[PDB]
């Protein structure tokens, strides 16, 4: 059903009533399309037509299927509506032949989910998080419509999506289709040593890591002045693509 | 991203109010604040991005010209249903 | 009268105003500059100035965190982090019109 | 006939048609999965095969 | 034929993807932030977008 849109599939099933119905009303209503049964006697009082509304609704779903019928439409007032509806049908099935003859050729493998957008309404897919961490505490403490709607879940699943250690949590996806919550960093060191594994979506949080110092200590304004300077030389940057990457992932078809 | 940085309220070197800055912002981050603030200002109109998304099956924008043609037909056939019919009745005159 | 002034900027300065007890007085920057070193004298030019020789005292704007401004004011934590990005069309479609077909 | 039922699955398979043409709406539903089961099989065999 | 080469076709998603092709133009803002960042980096990627 896919290489045609459902908004397709439903306005030719509203074309095939739709035309179906016109060819009923033009028949009817035309001189032209007035037969005898059995020409022996050819008086009238015994003339009648053809096109019923179970016939007229046969030549569109007839047409339709590239099987035809036996009604074959007389007057040129029928005819045209005969004519239309066969061009009609060589471009939906020409373009449904085409279309299905793209996927079989070039297959694009898409994910279900791109964001926690979408992942906030589907419960089939189960939610997760650390048990009492970081991440946990951050969609109890929410107020966001998308972020309390996902506490809603693991609320009423703890004991059941609510794993307590991130090993455990990486073998539950490798499991189950599970759609475990945690650090973005870690994200990165996971999936560049695990090529059955990805990063859907961007960033839900916007926290930091930091050298702690003690309370006032004056050594925090140095350390604050070292840091920039290797942000901008690029060091930290060569150490994140040392520690993070260390294998070069594939996949081809 | 390419390069990571932050924009940060500054304050005069060696001031005691950078501290209090320093709590302050701490705290409206994780009450959720700032992500209220840069949702009401960055977006403000949602675009149409679930409209096509490349459109990975044919639609209307695509064959949808068939429909036209199809209706252009009926059209035509009843102003020869009504042009036909008065044929006829001429020739009982 | 202070309240010229409408933004991102302005509304985290009214809740830095409510938690922490001031009452703001925005005053815009003659040179419309952020601050960067002049190289001829080494003196600074724009917001980074003003803060220096303390004609204001807060500096809630766009003003990227960096080494060479972190020497001469002290800054406040990132309140938001950003990087460079790619700015870039999409991808144009096909233009099938209405008779692709 | 039991013939001509057998004539009508083969002759609407292979996209030729026959001539029994059902007439009540018992028999044209019947008449009508049929065509439409037909093109998904060979639209499917085309596109395949290309 | 038409839509299986509409179909295969791919965009670019990254900068590495983009330092390659030449015939897409680069940009930046006349001595930014930006430009400054790209003159002074050292990374195999990033020297040859300042090219
Ligand atoms: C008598 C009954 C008439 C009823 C009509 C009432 C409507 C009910 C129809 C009913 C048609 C059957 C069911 C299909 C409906 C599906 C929905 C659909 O297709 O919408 C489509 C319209 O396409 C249309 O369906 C409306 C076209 C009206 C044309 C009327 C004939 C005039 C032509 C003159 C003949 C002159 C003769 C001279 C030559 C001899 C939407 O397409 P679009 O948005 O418009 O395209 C823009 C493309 N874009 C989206 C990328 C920007
Ligand atoms: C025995 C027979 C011997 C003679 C044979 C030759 C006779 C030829 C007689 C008539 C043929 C028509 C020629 C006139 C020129 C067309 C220009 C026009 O104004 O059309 C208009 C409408 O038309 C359409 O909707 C588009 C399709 C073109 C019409 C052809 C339909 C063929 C039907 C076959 C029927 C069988 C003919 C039966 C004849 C009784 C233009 O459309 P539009 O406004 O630009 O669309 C709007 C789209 N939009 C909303 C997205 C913007
Ligand atoms: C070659 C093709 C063009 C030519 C043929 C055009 C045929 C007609 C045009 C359109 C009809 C086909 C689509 C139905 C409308 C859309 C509903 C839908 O999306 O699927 C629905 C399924 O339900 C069905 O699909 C059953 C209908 C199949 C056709 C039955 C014969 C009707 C023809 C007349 C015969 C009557 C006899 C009368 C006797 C006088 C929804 O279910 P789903 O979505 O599949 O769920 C899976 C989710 N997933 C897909 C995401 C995995
Ligand atoms: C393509 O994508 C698939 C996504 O689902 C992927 O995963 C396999 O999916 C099947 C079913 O969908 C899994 O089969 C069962 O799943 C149940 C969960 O209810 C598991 O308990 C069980 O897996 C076992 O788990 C054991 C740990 O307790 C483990 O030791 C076993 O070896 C076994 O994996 C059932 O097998 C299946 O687990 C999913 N994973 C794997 C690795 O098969 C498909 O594998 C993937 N296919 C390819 C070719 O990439
Ligand atoms: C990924 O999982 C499959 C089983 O689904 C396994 O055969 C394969 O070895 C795993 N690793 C890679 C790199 O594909």
């Amino acid at each position: 059903l896919n290489p045609l849109s459902p908004d397709i599939w439903m306005y030719v099933l509203l074309a095939c009533l739709g035309v179906s119905c016109v060819l009923f009303v033009i028949a009817r209503f035309s001189p032209y399309e007035w037969y005898n049964p059995h020409p022996c006697n050819p008086d009238s009082d015994v003339v009648e037509n053809n096109f019923t509304l179970l016939n007229s609704f046969w030549f569109g779903v007839g047409a339709l299927m590239q099987q035809g019928s036996e009604l074959m439409p007389k007057a040129l007032s029928t005819r045209i509506v005969g004519g239309i509806w066969w061009f009609f049908t060589l471009i939906i099935i020409s373009s449904y032949t085409a279309n299905l003859a793209a996927f079989l050729t070039v297959e694009r493998m898409e994910s279900p989910i791109d964001s926690a957008d979408d992942l906030a309404k589907q419960t089939k897919i189960e939610y997760g998080a650390v048990e009492d961490g970081a991440t946990m505490t951050f969609f109890k403490k929410s107020k966001i419509s998308t972020y309390d709607k996902m506490w809603a879940f693991m609320s009423s699943r703890r004991q059941s999506v609510l794993v307590k250690s991130n090993e455990e949590g990486i073998q539950r996806v490798l499991t189950s289709d599970y759609a475990f919550l945690m650090e973005s960093t870690t994200i990165e060191f996971v999936t560049q040593r695990n090529c059955n594994l990805t990063q859907i979506g961007g960033l839900i949080d916007s926290k930091g890591y930091g050298v702690g110092t003690p309370m006032g200590s004056p050594y925090r304004d140095k350390i604050t002045i070292a840091i920039l300077q290797l942000q901008e030389e690029g060091k930290l940057h060569m150490m994140k693509e040392k520690w993070w990457r260390g294998n070069g992932c594939p996949e081809e078809e | 991203l390419i390069d990571s940085k932050g924009y940060g309220v500054g304050t005069p070197m060696g001031s005691p109010y950078r501290d209090k800055i320093t709590i302050a912002i701490l705290q409206l981050q994780e009450e959720g604040k700032l992500h209220m603030m840069k949702e009401k200002w960055w977006r403000g109109n949602g675009c149409p991005e679930e409209e096509s998304k490349e459109a990975s099956a044919l639609g209307v924008q695509n064959i949808g010209g068939i429909f036209i043609v199809l209706a252009a037909g009926l059209v035509l056939s009843v102003f020869v249903a009504v042009g036909e019919f008065l044929y006829k009745s001429k020739k009982n005159a | 009268g202070n309240d010229r002034f409408e933004g991102y900027c302005i509304d985290l300065l009214r809740e830095l105003s409510t938690i922490l007890g001031f009452t703001y007085e925005i005053r815009l920057v003659e040179d419309g500059k952020y601050g960067a070193q002049d190289d001829v004298n080494g003196q600074w030019n724009g917001m980074v100035r003003e803060l220096i020789d303390h004609k204001a005292d807060l500096a809630v704007a766009p003003l990227a965190i960096t080494y060479v401004r972190e020497k001469v004011i002290d800054f406040s934590k990132p309140f938001m982090t950003l990087g460079i990005s790619i700015l870039y069309r999409k991808p144009n479609g096909t233009n099938p019109g209405v008779f692709s077909f």
